[PDB]
RNA sequence: GAAGGGGGCCUGACUGCGAGGCCUGCAAGCCGAGCAGGGGCGAAAGCCGGGCCUAGUGAACCGGUGGUCCCGUGUGGAAGG
RNA sequence: GGGGGAUGACCCCAGGCGGUAGGGGAGCGUUCCCGAUGCCGAUGAAGGCCGACCCGCGAGGGCGGCUGGAGGUAAGGGAAG
RNA sequence: CAGGUGGAGCCUGGGAGUGAGGGCGCGAGCGAUAACGUCCGCGUCCGAGCGCGGGAACAACCGAGACCGCCAGCUAAGGCC
RNA sequence: AGCUGUUGGGAAGCAGCGCCAGAGAGGGUGAAAGCCCCGUAGGCGAAAGGUGGGGGGAUAGGUGAGGGUACCCGAGUACCCCGUGGUUCGUGGAGCCAUGGGGGAAUCUGGGCGGACCACCGCCUAAGGCUAAGUACUCCGGGUGACCGAUAGCGCACCAGUACCGUGAGGGAAAGGUGAAAAGAACCCCGGGAGGGGAGUGAAAUAGAGCCUGAAACCGUGGGCUUACAAGCAGUCACGGCCCCGCAAGGGGUUGUGGCGUGCCUAUUGAAGCAUGAGCCGGCGACUCACGGUCGUGGGCGAGCUUAAGCCGUUGAGGCGGAGGCGUAGGGAAACCGAGUCCGAACAGGGCGCAAACGGCCCGCACGCGGGCCGAAAAGUCCGCGGCCGUGGACCCGAAACCG
RNA sequence: GCGGGGGGAACCUGGGGAACUGAAACAUCUCAGUACCCAGAGGAGAGGAAAGAGAAAUCGACUCCCUGAGUAGCGGCGAGC
């Protein structure tokens, strides 16, 4: 039957129209860091597959 | 012609990797499977678009964000779909939202917001909204009402 | 629709069993004997014809050598003889031309003693 | 193709049709193929190791019988058990663009012009059916029977006339389709015909 | 020929970014000139986005707290994000 | 691959051509459908048993003889238990 | 920067399989300057070349990369009572 | 609507000259038949029982306006709280519907609802009941099949849920075919019978009832070549002998000696391996299909492409149907803006985005200009085919076990 | 006096109601209100004539198909639903 499209894939990425995907960076809980951690903090383009995966996870559309 | 003489083209039931079957078939025995273990098995794999073997998925280790919504739903808001100018060319007519759909442009449930790319035209056009660069190409040629009713 | 077995396999087998025709034993009579019988009839045969190649040279070799012993030398300094006597007309085949041409081959073999010394 | 004889008490007067003028063989048998594939009735059926009658006890301990080792006797591997990946009853049916059907309805007759095969007639009045009446106006008309033919009329006197020959083929004008007209040597229509069937392209 | 020791003024252990690269399976880790804002020390050139450097660490999820513009299920609020 | 300019199946010339997992490519064959109100068939269908013969690199296809006794089903295409 | 047209190279995509390796040489560690031992490095062969020749026999040592055919020639290793 | 002749055991074959067809579907008949039989197209038919959703008729039921009164408008109910279930809603901001427990109203100015709650603005009138049709199914009858054809198809084509096995629940098979017609072999012979030999029947009797075809493993009789000083994965290459076929040359058979030679599969770094599997032969036996996806490919149409259910229509006739879906714009958590947008104080920078391709002819100084006509291509999208993926038993077979 | 009782392939409603499995372990979650057991109905059964929907001064009983849509949401925000 028709494919389910995972929830959170959709809920962390976006594919970004023509062709691919893009994600937020990494780091939640921290005092001593530098000021970069304000650097990124932005959004990340996933590599490859990664982007193959995902991408197909979430289809039909996306 | 004839009913002997019918046949299709060269590429166009192509048909068809079955094997199974031969030696020297190609994939004979193992059936390209190659011998192994998991995957070979009949069950296969995991589903390798999400399972990373046992390690956190590349996924899921991605924080998330920002808005997933909450139980009664999706908020009723009124949609809009922008048309370009360069789109609305062909038109002589009226170009209402309503003759907008029928083309194959402005969908149904979408409010029209005309835009931006092309050349404005001596057309009156009715719409919900006109961006500042549409508003301003039109005003220069032809001219235009804004819709609100209901 | 279903296609079933029916005619083909009996025919499969018929065909090697044909092939497999005076093998000893079941190797004759049983497809699958059969079938291993000719694997190796079927190597054997191929690596036999290169050798064939062999097996005639080295006998025509031992027939010069035997021959031309008798006009008192070697196989060995015959064919060297040969070479530098131009005579490069091999030969090691023609052979019969010891056995059926004695005179022809003593001829030969003077050729042959007289060269480059 | 272009010019195309109508047969009228009158005379031998001939028309002129739009009906393009490359045919494409793919596209032909491409609506063949859908023709007989949605025609399909997809009856054929098996047993699954699951669909079968026995039952499910073990056969077998499954160690130390000194024998092999098994399940059930529904089994694929057993005589007598389900079958593995065989037929079930399903829809051969699919959906052709409707473009590509009037393409090739339009084509398929442009092809039976192109040779000459194809005749309009008005009136018949080997009407009254009777095949005997009928076999009469045809060999009058050209047709003997020597190429088999695909008659089509709205008339039901006609038609059922013409019905029991061995070299016809017999339809009402709104069931034109290609399948038809590639397996006739000769298409020959009423004007009535000729006008529906110019209706239904374009 | 300071990165060592002493003293004086100071808080750049700034905000908004970041060419281009090191590394690297991914995700991470790293260095970074330069522009803008407002500053510090300096006569200036200049330096300053912690510490001679390489360890002192923990994805996501769930939740806390402070703020803000953002959404608020007929509407205004509010609940909750 | 290069020429020959027949547009190949065709002729020259030069190369390459061990192989498991595996990728790619072309073929053969079995059942069924259209082709079939057709065509082959008791002057003998399918099937069986021989063959040192013909065609194909091969899977196979022919042909001949014997058996068999009522079926078989081209070219070209479709579909699979 | 030059030679190098190669079953070379780069880019995008489709399909894999593999993720038990082994011997030998050389370089180390572990071990006992033991192991057909174990663990890395660089190379090779077996793997997949248990096809051919040499080594009595013998995956991996020497020779050598098997498209087919020949009752033709020259060689390699190793040999010539 | 059909006869004759002909081969033949048999005509329906072949031949001659005919004929019907609203019937050339199909099955029979000694082989292959429109016209011999049974049918088919087209028509027809119920005394009795069933039905009767259609037509008709009856009966039941139904049918007002303004004012005034404030009488009635479903109770352990609504409502609130506790405990739970239902919903996409897993305690969540958690309403709505239901209700086991406790408390427990009102009758239009009454009550419930629009997702905690409050206001406002709406929707609806709970605590009584019934209601065709459109829908599910297939014991049953019928019609069709790119359904099977006796290891298949149901477990059962046959006196099968039987034999048989189990205390029982329960399990559960094998097993079809002489011939056109029994004409099913009188009688004689051997023999206790069985069986066979003659005879006879038959087109045919290695169609003789243990009967169509009659493969292979397996057993046997006869013939040819061969073998008792050789030793081996049984073959192979060479020569020679003997036998056969052929004028010949040539070939088939067999094997004496010589050379060479470590079964098949599987699993492994590595197997002849003293590692797995296989007594042998026949037959059964394992990469599918649906719906999504993603690429490729063959075509259709291209700023568009395409229909789903369903409606009409049909010797296996197609048509209609535009709800919908993908596409045509993106950025941003969102408000929102938009060829841009997002972070930002920034018109710094950066992220992610946007940019018609050809030929050729009309033309603004000339051969491209640029617009524009003509149209080869194409965004895209549709269908087919193929690879792969996702979900499903998802290549087949196999547990120990778990639950009802 | 009238009725009930029991049977029926599947289909239907109602009362009750699992586990293996999935989550590559496992408790919530899944499998699934499935299997199954029980009562009852019929040729169908259920449902049904708004104390509805839910943003439009909107629609009008119920059932069934297509679509909305794998959307809104739900979710050890996992698997998945
Ligand atoms: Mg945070
Ligand atoms: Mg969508
Ligand atoms: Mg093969
Ligand atoms: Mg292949
Ligand atoms: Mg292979
Ligand atoms: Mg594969
Ligand atoms: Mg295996
Ligand atoms: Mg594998
Ligand atoms: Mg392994
Ligand atoms: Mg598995
Ligand atoms: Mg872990
Ligand atoms: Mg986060
Ligand atoms: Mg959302
Ligand atoms: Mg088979
Ligand atoms: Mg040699
Ligand atoms: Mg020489
Ligand atoms: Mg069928
Ligand atoms: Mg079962
Ligand atoms: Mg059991
Ligand atoms: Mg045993
Ligand atoms: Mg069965
Ligand atoms: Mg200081
Ligand atoms: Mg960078
Ligand atoms: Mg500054
Ligand atoms: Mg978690
Ligand atoms: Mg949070
Ligand atoms: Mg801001
Ligand atoms: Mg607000
Ligand atoms: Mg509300
Ligand atoms: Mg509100
Ligand atoms: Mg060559
Ligand atoms: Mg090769
Ligand atoms: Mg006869
Ligand atoms: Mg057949
Ligand atoms: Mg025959
Ligand atoms: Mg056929
Ligand atoms: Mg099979
Ligand atoms: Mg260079
Ligand atoms: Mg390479
Ligand atoms: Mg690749
Ligand atoms: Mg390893
Ligand atoms: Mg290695
Ligand atoms: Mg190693
Ligand atoms: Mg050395
Ligand atoms: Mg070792
Ligand atoms: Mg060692
Ligand atoms: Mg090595
Ligand atoms: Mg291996
Ligand atoms: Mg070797
Ligand atoms: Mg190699
Ligand atoms: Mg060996
Ligand atoms: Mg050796
Ligand atoms: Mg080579
Ligand atoms: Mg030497
Ligand atoms: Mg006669
Ligand atoms: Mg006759
Ligand atoms: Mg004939
Ligand atoms: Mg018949
Ligand atoms: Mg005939
Ligand atoms: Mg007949
Ligand atoms: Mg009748
Ligand atoms: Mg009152
Ligand atoms: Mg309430
Ligand atoms: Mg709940
Ligand atoms: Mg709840
Ligand atoms: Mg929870
Ligand atoms: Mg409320
Ligand atoms: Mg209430
Ligand atoms: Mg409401
Ligand atoms: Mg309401
Ligand atoms: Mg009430
Ligand atoms: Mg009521
Ligand atoms: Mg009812
Ligand atoms: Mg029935
Ligand atoms: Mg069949
Ligand atoms: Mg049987
Ligand atoms: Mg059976
Ligand atoms: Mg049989
Ligand atoms: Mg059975
Ligand atoms: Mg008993
Ligand atoms: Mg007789
Ligand atoms: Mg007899
Ligand atoms: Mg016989
Ligand atoms: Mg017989
Ligand atoms: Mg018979
Ligand atoms: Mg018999
Ligand atoms: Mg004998
Ligand atoms: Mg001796
Ligand atoms: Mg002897
Ligand atoms: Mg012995
Ligand atoms: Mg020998
Ligand atoms: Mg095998
Ligand atoms: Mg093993
Ligand atoms: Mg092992
Ligand atoms: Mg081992
Ligand atoms: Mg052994
Ligand atoms: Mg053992
Ligand atoms: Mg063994
Ligand atoms: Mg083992
Ligand atoms: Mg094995
Ligand atoms: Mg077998
Ligand atoms: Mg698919
Ligand atoms: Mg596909
Ligand atoms: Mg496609
Ligand atoms: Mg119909
Ligand atoms: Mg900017
Ligand atoms: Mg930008
Ligand atoms: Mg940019
Ligand atoms: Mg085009
Ligand atoms: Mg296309
Ligand atoms: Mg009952
Ligand atoms: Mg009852
Ligand atoms: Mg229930
Ligand atoms: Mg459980
Ligand atoms: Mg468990
Ligand atoms: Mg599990
Ligand atoms: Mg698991
Ligand atoms: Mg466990
Ligand atoms: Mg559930
Ligand atoms: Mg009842
Ligand atoms: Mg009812
Ligand atoms: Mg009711
Ligand atoms: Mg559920």
């Amino acid at each position: 039957p028709k494919m389910k499209t995972h929830k959170g894939a959709k809920k962390r990425v976006k594919i970004t129209a023509s062709g691919k995907v893009v994600a937020m960076k990494t780091g939640k809980r921290h005092l001593n860091w530098q000021k970069s951690g304000k650097e990124i903090r932005q959004k990340g383009r996933k590599f490859v597959l990664a982007k193959p995966e995902a991408e197909r996870i979430k289809l039909l559309l996306p | 012609m004839k009913l002997s003489d019918l046949r299709p083209n060269p590429g166009a039931n192509k048909r068809r990797k079955r094997v199974g079957r031969g030696p020297g078939s190609g994939h004979g025995k193992t059936a390209t499977r190659g011998h192994k273990g998991q995957k070979s098995r009949s069950g296969g794999l995991k589903d390798p678009r999400r399972f990373e073997g046992g390690r956190s998925t590349t996924l899921m280790r991605l924080p998330k964000r920002g808005m997933q919504g909450q139980v009664p739903g999706e908020i009723k808001r009124p949609r809009y779909q922008g048309v370009n100018l360069k789109d609305l060319a062909r038109f002589e007519g009226e170009v209402t939202p309503e003759l907008l759909v029928r083309a194959g442009l402005l969908k149904k449930g979408y409010r029209l917001k005309i835009l931006g790319e092309g050349e404005a035209k001596p057309l009156k056009v009715v719409a919900h909204a006109f961006s500042k660069s549409a508003l301003e190409k039109l005003k220069a040629a032809g001219g235009e009402p804004v819709l609100l009713e209901a | 629709p279903r296609a079933k077995t029916g005619v083909v396999r009996r025919r499969k087998h018929k065909k090697i069993l044909k092939l497999a025709k005076g093998y000893w034993g079941l190797r004759s009579k049983s497809f699958r004997k059969a079938r291993e019988t000719l694997f190796a009839a079927g190597n054997y045969a191929y690596a036999h014809r290169k050798r064939r190649k062999r097996d005639f040279r080295r006998l025509w070799i031992v027939r010069i050598n035997a021959a031309c012993r008798q006009h008192g030398l070697n196989y060995s300094t015959f064919i060297h003889g040969l070479k530098k006597a131009g005579i490069e007309v091999d030969r090691k085949n023609l052979a019969d031309l010891a056995v059926r041409e004695p005179q022809v081959f003593a001829e030969l073999v003077e050729r042959a003693k007289a060269a480059q010394g | 193709v272009y010019q195309i004889p109508v047969l009228s008490p009158s005379g031998r007067r001939e028309l002129a049709a739009d009906l393009p003028a490359e045919i494409n063989p793919h596209l032909l048998w491409e609506v063949v193929r859908w023709q007989l594939a949605k025609r399909r009735r997809g009856t054929a059926s098996t047993k699954t190791r699951g669909e079968v009658a026995y039952s499910g006890r073990k056969i077998w301990p499954q160690k130390h019988t000194g024998r092999a080792r098994h399940g059930d006797i529904g089994a694929p591997i057993f005589v007598g058990g389900g079958v593995v990946f065989g037929p079930k009853p399903r829809d051969y049916s699919y959906t052709l663009p409707k473009k590509v059907r009037k393409k090739g309805l339009a084509m398929a007759v442009a092809d039976r012009a192109r040779e000459g095969k194809l005749l309009l007639v008005e009136a018949f009045a080997g009407v009254n059916g009777k095949t005997k009446e009928f076999l009469a106006w045809a060999k009058e008309a050209g047709l003997d029977g020597s190429e088999s033919v695909l008659l089509v009329t709205g008339n039901e006197l006609v038609r059922r006339a013409a019905r029991n020959l061995p070299w016809v083929v017999t339809l009402a004008p709104e069931g034109l389709n290609v399948y038809d007209i590639v397996r006739t040597e000769r298409l020959v229509m009423d004007l009535d015909a000729w006008e529906v069937f110019q209706n239904r392209i374009g």
